[PDB]
C-alpha cells in the first residue's frame, strides 16, 4: 500500500510555468521495481499520460508534451515533482500522480497507486475564496421524519471547493452538487444532507468547506431557523 | 519506462 | 500512437444483470493492456492488468477481463449499484502509453419521485445585498425532470441555474439544485417563492411566504 499526495490545486497564468510535487508515502521511492509518473485528464474528457521518471533520474515524455514538460526526483525527501512550460487553456485538467508497476514477463506496465488528483486552472483572473451561507431546515424542510439542510458556497474562483458534514463523519444522505458558472465568472455551489428532524434540537452539523486555491477553510454551523 | 513494443 | 477505442461509449443495465465492454487498439498489443474503474470524484484504480489479471483487492467473480492482440473484453459480473464508473482500457506496449476514450456504466432502477424542499435566503446573505432562493430535489430517478420558479405566481427565466449529482452510488438515484438569484431589493418586493418540478404527468410545487 502506498499513498500519493500532490501539491494542491490552483491558479496558473497563461504562459507561466506550472508546477507539481508529488510526495510518496507506505514505501520509498528508491525502488528498482517502479516508476513513477504523471497523468492528467481535462475537464469531462479522458485521460492522457504525461511522463515518467525512475529513481535514478532518467525520464520518458509524451512526445505529444515532450518539449514543454520536466519532470524530477528527490529521492531524499521521498518526492518527484512536474513543470509544464508556457501553459495555455489546453492545460487545465486534473493531473494525477501515479506510480508504475509492471508484471512480468516482460514489462507489461499498469498504474496501480494514484494521487487523489489535483485540478489546475489556467487562467488571467485572481483568486477569491467562497461565502459560505446555511440552508436552513425547519418544519418547512421535513418530509415526515427528514430533514434537509445545507449550505450554499457562492463567489469563488477557480474550482475546486470540497465539502464534508461534522469532519467527514457524516457521509450518507450527503449531495455536493457540481459548481456552476455565474455570469460574473465566479463559481457557485451548495452541498445538502438530509437528517431526521426529530435529531435537529439534539446533534449539532456543521458543513465543512475547503478552498485550497485560497488556502481558506469556512465552517458553518447549520441550525434550524 | 522503456517499451517492450517500440524501444527505439 | 496506439488508439485504443471503445464500445459503447455508454450503457445502461439493470442490478444483477452481466455487462460486457469492448476494447480495441488499432495495432496488436499482445496482453499489454489494463483496465481502470474511475467513480465520479475520484482518480481512476487499476482493476485488470496483463489483459486477465485481477488487482488483487478485487473481489472474486464479479470482474473478468480476455482477449490479444487487438481485442479485449472487460465482464462485469452481477453488476451491483456500487459499480456506476467510466472504465478505461490503457495499453502499456508502445509508447506513449494511451488510455481508451471510456465506457460509462449507467444503473438503471425503477422511477422514483423527488422529494423537494424549498430554502429562502439567509437573513446573513440579505445583509449582502443580493438573495438566493434555493430549490433540492432529493433522490429521484429518472434523471431528465423540468424545474421552473414561480414569483408571486409569475414564472421566471434566465435568473436561476441548475446543477445535477451523477448517480448515487447506493440507491442509483439523482438529485439536483436549482438556484434563483435575484437583487435583495427585488427579493423583498414579492411574496410567494415556489419551485416547480414536472417529471412526465406530475408537477410538484413547493413554496414559501416571505413574510413567515
Ligand atoms: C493508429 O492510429 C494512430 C492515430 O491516428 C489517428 O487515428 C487513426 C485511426 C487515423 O484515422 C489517423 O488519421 C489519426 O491520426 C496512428 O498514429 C499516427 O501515426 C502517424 C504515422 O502514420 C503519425 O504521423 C507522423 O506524425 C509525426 C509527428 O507529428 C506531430 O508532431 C511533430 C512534433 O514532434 C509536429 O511537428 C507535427 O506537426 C505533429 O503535430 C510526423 O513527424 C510524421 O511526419 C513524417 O513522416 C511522414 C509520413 O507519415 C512524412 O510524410 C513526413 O514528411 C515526415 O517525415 C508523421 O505524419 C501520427 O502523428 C500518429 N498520430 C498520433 C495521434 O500519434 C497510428 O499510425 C495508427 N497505427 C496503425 C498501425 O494504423
Amino acid at each position: 500500500q502506498l499513498q500519493l499526495q500532490e501539491s494542491g490545486p490552483g491558479l496558473v497564468k497563461p504562459a507561466e510555468t506550472l508546477s507539481l510535487t508529488c510526495t510518496v508515502s507506505g514505501g520509498s521511492i528508491s525502488s528498482s521495481s517502479y516508476y513513477w509518473g504523471w497523468i492528467r485528464q481535462p475537464p469531462g474528457k479522458g485521460l492522457e499520460w504525461i511522463g515518467s521518471i525512475y529513481y535514478t533520474g532518467s525520464t520518458y515524455y509524451n512526445p505529444s508534451l515532450k518539449s514543454r514538460v520536466t519532470i524530477s526526483v528527490d529521492t531524499s525527501k521521498n518526492q518527484f515533482s512536474l513543470k509544464l512550460r508556457s501553459v495555455t487553456a489546453a492545460d487545465t485538467a486534473v493531473y494525477y500522480c501515479a506510480s508504475i508497476g509492471w508484471a512480468v514477463p516482460g514489462k507489461r506496465y499498469y498504474f496501480d497507486y494514484w494521487g487523489q488528483g489535483t485540478l489546475v486552472t489556467v487562467s488571467s483572473a485572481s483568486t477569491k475564496g467562497p461565502s459560505v451561507f446555511p440552508l436552513a431546515p425547519s418544519s418547512k424542510s421535513t418530509s415526515g421524519g427528514t430533514a434537509a439542510l445545507g449550505c450554499l458556497v457562492k463567489d469563488y474562483f477557480p474550482e475546486p471547493v470540497t465539502v464534508s458534514w461534522n469532519s467527514g463523519a457524516l457521509t450518507s444522505g450527503v449531495h455536493t452538487f457540481p459548481a456552476v458558472l455565474q455570469s460574473s465568472g465566479l463559481y457557485s455551489l451548495s452541498s445538502v444532507v438530509t437528517v431526521p428532524s426529530s435529531s435537529l434540537g439534539t446533534q449539532t452539523y456543521i458543513c465543512n468547506v475547503n478552498h485550497k486555491p485560497s488556502n481558506t477553510k469556512v465552517d458553518k454551523k447549520v441550525e434550524p431557523k | 519506462q522503456p517499451a517492450d513494443g517500440n524501444p527505439d | 500512437d496506439i488508439q485504443m477505442t471503445q464500445s459503447p461509449s455508454s450503457l445502461s443495465a439493470s442490478v444483477g444483470d452481466r455487462v460486457t465492454i469492448t476494447c480495441r487498439a488499432n495495432h496488436s498489443i499482445s496482453s499489454y493492456l489494463n483496465w481502470y474503474q474511475q467513480k465520479p470524484g475520484k482518480a481512476p484504480k487499476l482493476l485488470i492488468y496483463a489483459a486477465s489479471s485481477l488487482q488483487s483487492g478485487v473481489p472474486s467473480f464479479r470482474f473478468s477481463g480476455s482477449g490479444s492482440g487487438t481485442d479485449f473484453t472487460l465482464t462485469i459480473s452481477s453488476l451491483q449499484p456500487e459499480d456506476f464508473a467510466t472504465y478505461y482500457c490503457q495499453q502499456s506496449y508502445y509508447t506513449p502509453w494511451t488510455f481508451g476514450p471510456g465506457t460509462k456504466v449507467d444503473i438503471k432502477r425503477t422511477v422514483a419521485a423527488p422529494s423537494v424542499f424549498i430554502f429562502p435566503p439567509s437573513d446573513e446573505q440579505l445583509k449582502s445585498g443580493t438573495a438566493s432562493v434555493v430549490c433540492l430535489l432529493n433522490n429521484f430517478y429518472p434523471r431528465e425532470a423540468k424545474v421552473q420558479w414561480k414569483v408571486d405566481n409569475a414564472l421566471q427565466s434566465g435568473n436561476s441555474q441548475e446543477s445535477v449529482t451523477e448517480q448515487d452510488s447506493k440507491d442509483s438515484t439523482y438529485s439536483l439544485s436549482s438556484t434563483l438569484t435575484l437583487s435583495k431589493a427585488d427579493y423583498e418586493k414579492h411574496k410567494v417563492y415556489a419551485c416547480e418540478v414536472t417529471q412526465g404527468t406530475t408537477s410538484v410545487t413547493k413554496s414559501f411566504n416571505r413574510g413567515e
